[PDB]
């Protein structure tokens, strides 16, 4: 760990400090160091976490499918190639999330919310691994689906329809279903299903959580709009 | 591509 | 070199896809990879060098202004190490580009055209080096301007007004005297008697010339009415 | 910050 050296508070700030100037390899890099140090992770520090690397392999995933796109239109070994270079660093970013999660971040996980935030990334994480995958494949996504169903039984048990957790949880699954397993009827029912009974608990909410609920609640609202 | 967070 | 083991044909086919997928850190690698063949430049190829560095590079000197407001509103050690990481990693930037100019580009360009360019590029990079430079700043800005000059020098002798790259060198060498070397009158003069010179010689062009000398001549147009 | 290309 390259970040070994540098103490966890002055890593959690570089990180917040990386974000506000983009840079998201290095916010990427010093929540990793962060979590390598061995504590839990607080609700800001997860959501620290989740979107450094959500930003990095955002980027490797934009990059792989316009270089998809030139080597299935093309059908010399350079696009493939050139695809498969993004595609290994794309698996390893996964892989390295991957990591932290099993090492050691969901077993001491106790809290249901944190467990939920955990297991809803290990979801992720397959889930951009299954994108890439080709045949392997399979077993990729049945990981996902598991990781992404245990997180909605704790979430169900645990958390309300609004909290945004759960919200952006069974936002991903949806898509999940949709994209990946191929199975858009169980995406728009998720999608549907979650989206009405957050409506129906937003009475319930504040000035501040409401406007949390009702930004993931159209993100819903707009995949369905695209699936239907 | 849908929406993802 | 860890490009030396690919063919010259084939970096420069990279190049292109990683444009084309916005992964200009891995295109400015493969254009390094070009350029160490050492065989000269096409017009082209001299483009895909610069676009792949000044992407890499803005990205850098973007994120360093994000992080030396912070640093100046702040007056822990973090932030100015955090401004001092990319900082350095900017320089090195520069300093990769300014050795490539050096090794061997600028002494093996005969044509004005190639000699311009390559003298702009060396502008270019002491510039970039002389916005984080704090003293040696004075070597690096005069460093700067007798690069600027000299292509500028060459661009009036050989090439007409409307060139772009004569135009793209004025106006980076106003935006030099304007934000380097505090000189905004000469930055002023030099922005307006270089879009006057190019109006009275767009007569001259085809309508694919034409574009090309209009488009900079609305960047010359947009600086002074920001200067102004 | 001023165009420069
Ligand atoms: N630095 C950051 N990026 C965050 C810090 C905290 C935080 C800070 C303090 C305490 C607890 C958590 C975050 C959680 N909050 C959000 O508002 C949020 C809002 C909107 C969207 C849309 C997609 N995802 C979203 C997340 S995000
Ligand atoms: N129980 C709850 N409803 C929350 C408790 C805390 C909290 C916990 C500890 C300290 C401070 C705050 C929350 C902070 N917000 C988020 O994490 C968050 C995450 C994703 C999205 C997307 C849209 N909005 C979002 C908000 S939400
Ligand atoms: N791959 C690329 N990025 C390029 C390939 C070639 C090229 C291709 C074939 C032969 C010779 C040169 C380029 C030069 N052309 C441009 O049009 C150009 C146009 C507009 C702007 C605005 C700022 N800079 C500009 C450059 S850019
Ligand atoms: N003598 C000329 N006027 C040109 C000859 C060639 C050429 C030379 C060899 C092969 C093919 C083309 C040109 C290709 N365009 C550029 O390099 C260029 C660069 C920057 C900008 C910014 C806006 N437009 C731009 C165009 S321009
Ligand atoms: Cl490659
Ligand atoms: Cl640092
Ligand atoms: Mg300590
Ligand atoms: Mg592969
Ligand atoms: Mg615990
Ligand atoms: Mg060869
Ligand atoms: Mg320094
Ligand atoms: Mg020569």
């Amino acid at each position: 760990g390259a970040m070994g050296s540098m103490e966890r508070a002055s890593l959690i700030q570089k990180a917040k400090l990386a974000e506000q100037a983009e840079r998201y390899e290095d916010m990427a890099a010093f929540m990793k160091g962060a979590v390598e140090k061995g504590e839990e992770l607080s609700c800001e520090e997860r959501n620290l976490l989740s979107v450094a690397y959500k930003n990095v392999v955002g980027g490797q995933r934009a990059a792989w499918r316009v270089l998809s796109s030139i080597e299935q239109k093309s059908n010399g070994p350079e696009v493939r190639e050139y695809r498969e270079k993004v595609e290994t660093e794309l698996q390893g970013v996964c892989d390295t999330v991957l990591g932290l999660l099993d090492s050691h971040l969901i077993k001491e996980a106790g809290d249901a919310e944190s467990r939920v935030f955990y297991l809803k990334m290990k979801g992720d994480y397959y889930r951009y691994l299954a994108e890439v995958a080709t045949g392997d494949k399979k077993r990729i996504i049945d990981s996902a689906r598991s990781a992404y169903q245990e997180a909605m039984d704790i979430s169900k048990k645990e958390m309300p329809p609004t909290n945004p957790i759960r919200l952006g949880l069974a936002l991903n699954f949806s898509v999940f279903h949709y994209e990946i397993a191929n199975s858009p009827e169980e995406a728009i029912s998720l999608a549907k299903t979650t989206f009405d009974e957050a409506m129906a608990d937003l009475h319930t909410l504040s000035e501040d959580s409401y406007k949390d609920s009702t930004l993931i609640m159209q993100l819903l609202r707009d995949n369905l709009t695209l699936w239907t | 591509f849908p929406a993802t967070v």
